[PDB]
Order: structure tokens, then sequence, then C-alpha cells
């Protein structure tokens, strides 16, 4: 049982620090390299840092120097990561992932063990509960637009649970105001809307925000 | 720095089919390339390292071939699982550097998007904000390009649009594009309009409305 | 001063 668990993420606002934290267990964290790498949302793996077994070298991709820092404390099976100066491009997935090397010198060869990440928001949005308004209807199409929110994530669900099939819940989109926004759709037969009543349920645990919104044909 | 650019950005491929994913250096890297795959949601998980060396546990249908700056990876037979995102990476010199990544998809036959679109809600209308809806649903393959008219004044820069990962069931895609207007700007136009092109539609829809 | 292997 090898283990790397990542902490420490969080929302954070823009120029402002976050420290991560990732404990290791299962093996001799003394004797590997670790790397940090990320994930933006969507987008791709960036290398971030790695830091040599001993301690002794860092390296950092250019867009992080002089504003992040890479240590170990061998004797606690950590690495940290210092995250000063803070930008909105920071945001992230962070992984911490262990590197035996290759070479002389150890350096970097492979990365066969990660964590499971841990989420670094900086956003200077406030938290904020979502308006939820009706995508009316007229195989039919209706939905939810769950607008203006803050932070990730919300939960959709139709009629309690009951009405599952039919349904897509969009990957929310961050708007220029920092809030976000996503809409649910469910498509079903023409003849259920006289008598049919279509509830989405739109909870946001951050802002302690629970709506449930009729959709009806205007 | 070395960059990494991996091609194909996409492909779809079946069960049973054998796949191969190419990753290109600017510059020699020996052989110290590696491959991950990384699912929705997941961490990376390593393939091959060394640009041959297969990683201990790792199916036997996964390999890698190359050297100096060209590299394969290559799935001999395909399964379920394997339909993911495949990323190679440099160990040759920092910075590291990770290609753009590979998805892997279902291939199916092509599918037609049943177009929809949303006007706004007049309770939305009250806040000073407009927000029209296009509903995309089930097409085939992703690609699908979605135009936005107002007044026949084309919309450039003022829209949002996400889609989902293919269905559990029948491997299809639905899109939502989002328009956002003023509610004066809003109010000041009288058609809204939609317009759709895809494969599978012989011709572009388009779905409209009046205020 | 960047890490460079060989």
């Amino acid at each position: 049982q090898v283990q790397l668990v990542e902490s420490g993420g969080g929302v954070v606002q823009p120029g402002r620090s976050l420290r991560l934290s990732c404990a290791a267990s299962g093996f001799a964290f003394s004797s590997y390299g670790m790397h940090w790498v990320r994930q933006a949302p969507g987008k791709g793996l960036e290398w971030v840092a790695v830091i040599w077994f001993d301690g002794t070298k860092k390296y950092y991709t250019d867009s992080v120097k002089g504003r992040f820092t890479i240590s170990r404390d061998n004797s606690k099976n950590t690495l940290y990561l210092q995250m000063n100066t803070l930008r909105a491009e920071d945001t992230a997935v962070y992984y911490c992932a262990r590197d035996r090397g290759i070479g002389a010198r150890r350096g970097p060869y492979y990365m066969d063990v990660w964590g499971k990440g841990t989420t670094v928001t900086v956003s200077s949005a406030s938290t904020k509960g979502p308006s939820v308004f009706p995508l009316a209807p007229s195989t039919a199409a209706l939905g939810c637009l769950v607008k203006d929110y803050f932070p990730e994530p919300v939960t959709v669900s139709w009629n309690s649970g009951a009405l599952t099939s039919g349904v897509h819940t969009f990957p929310a989109v961050l708007q220029s105001s920092g809030l976000y926004s996503l809409s649910s759709v469910v498509t079903v037969p023409s003849s259920s809307l006289g008598t049919q009543t279509y509830i989405c349920n739109v909870n946001h645990k951050p802002s302690n925000t629970k709506v449930d919104k009729r959709v009806e044909p205007k | 720095d070395i960059q990494m650019t991996q091609s194909p950005s996409s492909l779809s491929a079946s069960v049973g089919d054998r796949v191969t994913i190419t990753c290109r250096a600017s510059q020699s890297i020996s052989s110290y390339l590696n491959w991950y795959q990384q699912k929705p949601g997941k961490a990376p998980k390593l393939l091959i390292y060394a640009a041959s060396s297969l990683q201990s546990g790792v199916p036997s249908r996964f390999s890698g071939s190359g050297s100096g700056t060209d590299f394969t990876l290559t799935i001999s037979s395909l399964q379920p699982e394997d339909f993911a995102t495949y990323y190679c990476q440099q160990s040759y010199s920092t910075p590291l550097t990770f290609g753009g990544g590979t998805k892997v998809e279902i291939k199916r036959t092509v599918a037609a998007p049943s177009v929809f679109i949303f006007p706004p809600s007049d309770e939305q209308l009250k806040s000073g904000t407009a927000s029209v809806v296009c509903l995309l649903n089930n097409f085939y393959p992703r690609e699908a390009k979605v135009q936005w008219k107002v007044d026949n004044a084309l919309q450039s820069g003022n829209s949002q649009e996400s889609v989902t990962e293919q269905d559990s069931k029948d491997s299809t895609y639905s899109l939502s594009s989002t328009l956002t207007l003023s509610k004066a700007d809003y109010e000041k136009h009288k058609v809204y309009a939609c317009e759709v092109t895809h494969q599978g539609l012989s011709s572009p829809v388009t779905k409209s409305f009046n205020r | 001063a960047e890490f460079r292997h060989d």
C-alpha cells in the first residue's frame, strides 16, 4: 500500500498564498524525488516542480519561478508546495508524484505513483448561491439554467431523482464575471407536457442553497 | 525548453482496433519518454517509461517505440476500458513537459443533432440580464459549429458552450450554447436564431424565435 | 541553470 495524499487546496484570492501538502506512506520517501503536476480545468497536464530525494536540488517551471517553493520534510514523509502571489491561471488540480530517478545524479525518470489531487481555485469572487431559471419547452426538450454561483460545485437532479433517463447536465462554464453557470436539460415526448410536472433540484453546498424549480410550457 | 507535440489531438476507434499515437519532441531527448493514461476525474496512470519499457502491471497490449525526437504509443487490440486520454512526457531535461493529450473515443455511425432554442425567462428578465440557450442533442461525431444571429447580426464572443462526454449507452454528445445579452440589448431586437452546421446534417439547420 | 541528463 503505497500512497500519496494531497491536501491544502481551496479557494484563494489573487495575490494571496496557499501551502499544499502531500503525505507519503508505504515506501521510502527520503529515497525518491517528488514532483508537483497540475491540470487547469479542462486542460492538459503541466509540470510544476521537482525536488531531489535529498532535498538538495529544486527546479521549477518558468511561470512559477520566484513565486512557488517546493520543500520536503523527509522526517515527516511530507512534500510541500508553498504558493505565493497566486494568479487566476494557477487555478488547477495539483498532483504530487514520486520519481525513482535514473543516472548517476538520480534526475527525473518517470512518475509511477500519483496522489488523487487537490483543487486550487484562485478567484476574487465571493461565495454566492445560484439563480435557477427555466428553459421552457414547446420529442420535446426542457431544462434548468443554473446561473451565477461560486464556487463549484452544484448538483442537479430531476424530480428528486425520479427522472434520470434523457438528462444531460453540462459541465459548468466560468463567465467573465468570475461566477459559474451551467444548464441541465431533459428530453421527453411531447404528450407528457400537459399533465406531467417537471422539477429540477439544484443544490449548492458552499452557499447552503437548495432550490426546486418547476419547468412549465409557457 | 523542449516542446512536446502530440498527434492527433483526437481519434475515434472501436473495441478490438489497433490504435497508435505520436509524440514529437522539438529536440532530441534520447529515450527519456513516458506515456500516461488519464480518465475523467482521475489521476494519471503510468503506462510506459524509457520509450519502450512497460510499467509493472500494465497490460501487454500497450507498447511504445521511438528515440531521439519521434515516438509512438501502440495499443494492439483495443479494450473497452482503454477509451481515455493519453499524454506523453519527456524526462530528459527541466523543465519537464507533457504533450497536449490524445483523446481516444468510441467510434459510432454519424448521428445528427436535434436542435432546440430557449428564449430567456421573464424571471431572468427582471434581473437585467438575458440568456438564450441553444441545445444540440445527441449528435456524432463531436465536431460541430454553432452560429448565433440577432436580426442577422452575427454574434461573436458573447457566447459560451460546453459538451458532455460520450454517453454510457449510445456514445453520443450533446452541446449547450449560451448567448448572453443585456436586458436593453435583448429588448432592442426581434429575431434570435441559432444556426447549426454538422456532418450528419445535410444543410445548416436554423432554429429561431421572436421576442 | 536547468538540469539535463548526461
